[PDB]
RNA sequence: GAGGACCGAACCGACUAAUGUUGAAAAAUUAGCGGAUGACUUGUGGCUGGGGGUGAAAGGCCAAUCAAACCGGGAGAUAG
RNA sequence: CAGGUGGUCAGGUAGAGAAUACCAAGGCGCUUGAGAGAACUCGGGUGAAGGAACUAGGCAAAAUGGUGCCGUAACUUCGG
RNA sequence: UUCCUUGUCGGGUAAGUUCCGACCUGCACGAAUGGCGUAAUGAUGGCCAGGCUGUCUCCACCCGAGACUCAGUGAAAUUG
RNA sequence: GAUGUCGGCUCAUCACAUCCUGGGGCUGAAGUAGGUCCCAAGGGUAUGGCUGUUCGCCAUUUAAAGUGGUACGCGAGCUGGGUUUAGAACGUCGUGAGACAGUUCGGUCCCUAUCUGCCGUGGGCGCUGGAGAACUGAGGGGGGCUGCUCCUAGUACGAGAGGACCGGAGUGGACGCAUCACUGGUGUUCGGGUUGUCAUGCCAAUGGCACUGCCCGGUAGCUAAAUGCGGAAGAGAUAAGUGCUGAAAGCAUCUAAGCACGAAACUUGCCCCGAGAUGAGUUCUCCCUGACCCUUUAAGGGUCCUGAAGGAACGUUGAAGACGACGACGUUGAUAGGCCGGGUGUGUAAGCGCAGCGAUGCGUUGAGCUAACCGGUACUAAUGAACCGUGAGGCUUAACCU
């Protein structure tokens, strides 16, 4: 459950740390952000030799919420914080090389299959 | 909304409701019969009668409990030695409210409320 | 095709073996007995009359209980028509249960909805809450202006206000039918009906796809 | 209601094991990947259970790679295919809610010792 | 908000159209004492249904 | 043990908001706010009088009254 | 008539305290009540995820809050 | 204090008619109707950040006082 | 002898000179994508940064971020930033008092709704004997949005790059309705922890007050962020448009006679209200089958007898509700309370024993308590009555029976 001026912290090793969530895509006046969800984003803590800065504006996925996922089931899988998975703007494809903390299979999409083998552990 | 919820507000807080009804009950098994308001009076059932029913099982543990929800020894006592007994085998229904005029001051509707068995024998104490 | 009379049971779920739990309401579904079957001759239209339940005698009046009498069937809680369509026969008297929906795939559930009274323009009709600080005066979940300047001069019909909210016939398009119990007389239908426990539900196979 | 109740005791598991909150237990639930069908365990603190005949649940938390995860499980649900203790704690209380604001050594929970 | 004119002495009797009392139906009477009261509610003596349920 | 020193009650004040606005009140209440040994505050009594007083100065205040108080008189001013 | 009105008296427990909480001595329940438990208004409590995106403006609210010890920058009129 | 004007450049922001730094083209600064600096101070003006939050996304529930019903009393502005 | 004046907020409503979606003609239209014009108003039609701003610029979205009217819609609905009093200052003008759509800081937004209107909800009477139900549907309202992916197909088209129509499937956003099984929120009526203090003689145990004292959990109910469903298909008549046959006019010609297509618009289809539809409808069932007098002799008045069906009232009440209303029930009774059992929540009561110098710990013990929940149970309260409502229901004509 994500929503503009949202921060976020990152999953991967691109080196941000803390992005900001300034546009929820995919439909007019949509409010919310679920894990799987493409944001729109800006960084504004990088790490000081990353292969990203701060200042610059990219799209990510969300990977993890506190707000959690639901199964089909009924069952939650709630998370501690709110992370995403930088993505290149245009090729929406991940930008760094490694994944930290565990994932959802929500993900579980060819778009995202990079994500899902790089994951130290699917939810 | 009201839906399936119980209890009347009477115009009151909560820790003036629970003051009330512990006076209220306290005068109940003193005199066995008082005079109050209806909607009082269908209320005060909800609180004197598990009263009752508690105190049908003598013991220290009871007895504390019933301190607790009148907090007067003499109540308790009564409850106890007198009411236990009285009720021994009665399964609930130890009140009785029976309706009657309106309140000249406020045009209230009135109504007695009475233990059950306030019979003829009761002016022996 | 037409539909049964039941009764609100309540919700719960139902596990499906692949790991799905599928929201359901439970139906009650007793006989259904027919009182009157109406025709183009006599009413000018093809519909049957049914009764559902049972009823104590000393609550019937002479004028209801006659029209049970003439039926030959035991009274019930109340009496629904419904449409026939071109093809569908009933003969007075015949009951009904539920295994009718035995192939029918989604219905459309009818009910009462629960009331909740007088109900304001926020929650009757999602009106936006003004501001709840910032000066606002006394005008927080107000509906704010309900019409134009003199040009208009009134305020015009079907303006969306504060009223009664609730406590209407509301209907549920579509819903799919879980499991048709007919030893049981029960009727699982996935989602959730109107009404609160214990109302009488209108249940009809869709009218739509 | 007699209808409902016997609706769901027709569908609720026999052979659920007890456990109190404060017990770590390993949960193994039933992961469907296309044509397979895995078992993945689930192990970490019991922090909440909601007892209410078929609808009951309980939530376990653990943490996984640094990131703290609790899970809602629907305990009579076919997903979860098994359910064993492995330690049982010692809490006073039914739901371990505090334990979200505590990590390392004061997340620690007394063994039970019964 | 007030009056642009007065209202007249007929609107104001029609407004009172509801205003009037309801009259009790009947009273109920006591099988012993036979007196006259309030169905369910217990007479000026103390009796109902038949009863001496208060002795005052 | 100095201070137009600091924090903060009484006390004096009146910065913000809400309420109230045919008010509980012709200026308040509630929650916060400033000063709080001083150019402080307060009681009692006294003095300054209307083109005059007084004013750390706002044309402020001078009996709910002020770019000239109130009361009586000129006076039935005058009113294209 | 929720305003204003100088001085004197100053118990207990906790507390730095005449703050504050609960009590003593003592005095009161504020001169309409009774029900109901809609919208809406007022005064409050709590709130998933987000956290100023509100708005003229963080207005209001939330938050901070004590004692001891450690430690404490630019700048400085050497006191801060 | 600058009309043109949101001047231009730089900083801050994803985006800054405000803010900070500079430029000088000062419509119409300027030296006791003082010029330029200035530590401390401010219920002073502008701007930023952390914390914090029902300010908001988007409202939900709850506790009280009214509103509503019954009994008693009983106004007001306004009105061809 | 006052029509409150910008912008914002809230809430809108209409126009079409259409921003998107729909239908077309032409194209300097290969395809994709456009350009332009015609038809079309059903629905839809951003969030932020800056500024009092409308606007605009910028950032980032979207199928699209339409243009206008409505006292530049909307202050007896909110706001008060701007403008627009009194204070003060700057620049400037003036000898000066002062002045400046120049700037700057500060600066009281009243009204209990009579009428119209509107949203709800009742009372009366009517509908021609009365009553209880079930309907018909004249008419009215609601609803009508759209993305992306996949298949068709890397096909048609194209040098290549690229890349479809038509048709089908899935899955979203926004919006609406319903619901509480799940996930949660709330839960001052449930349980527990704990600070200060006072009290119950004291210990122990409890209670009061301190915002519910502060907190931690939490039942029912309500509820969204939760999860179900919805927008259609189809039909009719058409718009622009495309035609067939075909003369006037030996040809040609969509038109004059005739015929066929043709869109989210229209009329239906879906949902809701609906016989005060006074044009007051229909169907089923139920109830009433006494006398007598007067008079101006009639749709007349009166007395006695009679009081039905049913209704209302009263009571117990409800997931119904401001009050009315609506629903259930009233001993031939589960309507409410209580009681019994269960469930749920809280988390191992009190007392006693043991260990310890003690705080405390352990055992009895998943104990005790447990609201609104579930299943039972006449223990209490829902009374015999009384009340209202009558006694076969006008005239004319027609078809039928006598
Ligand atoms: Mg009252
Ligand atoms: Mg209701
Ligand atoms: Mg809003
Ligand atoms: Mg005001
Ligand atoms: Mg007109
Ligand atoms: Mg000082
Ligand atoms: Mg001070
Ligand atoms: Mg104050
Ligand atoms: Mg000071
Ligand atoms: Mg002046
Ligand atoms: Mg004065
Ligand atoms: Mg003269
Ligand atoms: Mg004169
Ligand atoms: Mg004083
Ligand atoms: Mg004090
Ligand atoms: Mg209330
Ligand atoms: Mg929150
Ligand atoms: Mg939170
Ligand atoms: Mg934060
Ligand atoms: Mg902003
Ligand atoms: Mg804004
Ligand atoms: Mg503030
Ligand atoms: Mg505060
Ligand atoms: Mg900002
Ligand atoms: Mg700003
Ligand atoms: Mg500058
Ligand atoms: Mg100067
Ligand atoms: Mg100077
Ligand atoms: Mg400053
Ligand atoms: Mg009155
Ligand atoms: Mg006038
Ligand atoms: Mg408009
Ligand atoms: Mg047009
Ligand atoms: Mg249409
Ligand atoms: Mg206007
Ligand atoms: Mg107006
Ligand atoms: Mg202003
Ligand atoms: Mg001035
Ligand atoms: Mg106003
Ligand atoms: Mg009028
Ligand atoms: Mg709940
Ligand atoms: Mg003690
Ligand atoms: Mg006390
Ligand atoms: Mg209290
Ligand atoms: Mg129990």
């Amino acid at each position: 459950m994500i929503q503009e001026q949202t921060m976020l912290n990152v999953a991967d090793n691109s080196g941000a740390r803390r992005v900001m969530c300034i546009k929820v895509l995919g439909g007019s006046h949509r409010r919310y952000a679920g894990v799987g969800d493409i944001i729109k984003i800006t960084i504004k803590e990088a790490i000081p030799r990353g292969k990203v800065k701060k200042g610059d504006v990219l799209k990510a996925v969300v990977v993890r919420t506190k707000k959690g996922v639901r199964r089909p089931d009924g069952s939650v899988i709630r998370f501690d914080g709110n992370a995403c998975v930088l993505l290149n703007n245009n090729s929406e494809q991940p930008i760094g090389t490694r994944i930290f903390g565990p994932v959802t299979r929500e993900l579980r999409s060819e778009k995202f299959m990079k994500i899902i083998s790089l994951a130290p552990e699917v939810l | 909304m009201r839906h399936r919820k119980s209890g009347r507000q009477l115009n009151r807080n909560s820790s003036h409701r629970q003051a009330m009804f512990r006076n209220m009950a306290g005068s109940l098994v003193r005199h066995e019969i008082i005079k109050t308001t209806l909607p009082k009076a269908k209320e005060l059932r909800r609180v004197v009668e598990p009263l009752i029913t508690l105190a049908k099982t003598d013991s220290v543990a009871n007895r504390r409990l019933a301190f607790a929800r009148t907090r007067d020894n003499e109540i308790v006592a009564k409850l106890f030695n007198e009411l236990g007994p009285r009720f021994a085998s009665r399964a609930g229904g130890y009140t009785r409210i029976l309706k009657c005029g309106f309140r000249a001051g406020d045009n209230a509707p009135m109504a007695y409320i009475e233990l059950v068995d306030r019979s003829e024998k009761a002016e022996a104490a | 095709m037409i539909g049964l009379v039941g009764k609100k049971v309540g919700m719960t779920r139902i596990f499906t073996e692949d790991g799905v739990s599928i929201p359901v309401t439970v139906i009650e579904v007793e006989a259904n007995r027919v009182t009157q079957v109406k025709d183009l001759a006599n009413d000018g239209y093809r519909a049957i009359q049914v009764t559902t339940g049972a009823k104590k005698a000393n609550r019937v009046t002479k004028p209801e209980a006659g029209h049970f009498a003439k039926a030959g069937v035991e009274a019930g809680r109340g009496l629904w028509e419904f449409r026939l369509a071109e093809g569908e026969e009933f003969t007075v008297g015949q009951s009904i249960s539920v295994e009718l929906f035995a192939d029918v795939k989604k219905v459309d559930v009818t009910g009462t909805s629960k009331g909740k009274g007088f109900a304001g323009t926020v929650k009757r009709w999602n009106f936006r809450t003004q501001d709840a600080t910032h000066g606002n005066s006394l005008s927080h979940r107000v509906p704010g202006s309900i019409g134009q300047n003199q040009t208009p001069g009134k305020v015009f019909k079907g303006k969306k206000m504060a009223g009664q909210m609730g406590n209407e016939r509301v209907t549920v398009q579509s819903l799919d039918v879980v499991r048709v119990d007919a030893e049981r007389n029960l009727l699982l239908v996935k989602g959730a009906v109107p009404g609160a426990t214990g109302s009488d539900l209108i249940v009809k196979p869709a009218v739509k796809a | 209601s007699n209808i409902i109740k016997q609706l769901e005791q027709e569908q609720m598991k026999q052979d659920v094991p007890s456990f109190r909150p404060g017990d770590t237990v390993e949960v193994k639930v039933w992961v469907v990947e296309g044509s397979k069908k895995r078992l993945q365990a689930f192990e970490g603190v019991v922090i909440a259970i909601r007892n209410r005949g078929l609808h009951s649940a309980f939530t376990v938390r653990k943490i996984s790679n640094g990131e703290g995860v609790e899970r809602v499980f629907q305990t009579h649900s076919p997903v979860v295919d098994s359910i064993s203790v492995k330690r049982r704690g010692a809490v006073r209380k039914a739901k371990l809610y505090y334990l979200r604001e505590r990590t390392g050594k004061a997340a620690r929970i007394k063994e039970r010792l019964n | 908000a007030v009056q642009q004119n007065k209202p007249t002495r007929s609107k104001r009797g029609m407004r009172r159209s509801h205003d009037a009392l309801t009259a009790v139906t009947s009273l109920s009477v006591d099988k012993t004492s036979g007196e006259k009261h309030l169905r369910h509610h217990i007479t000026a003596d103390g009796y109902y249904r038949g009863r001496k349920v208060i002795a005052k």
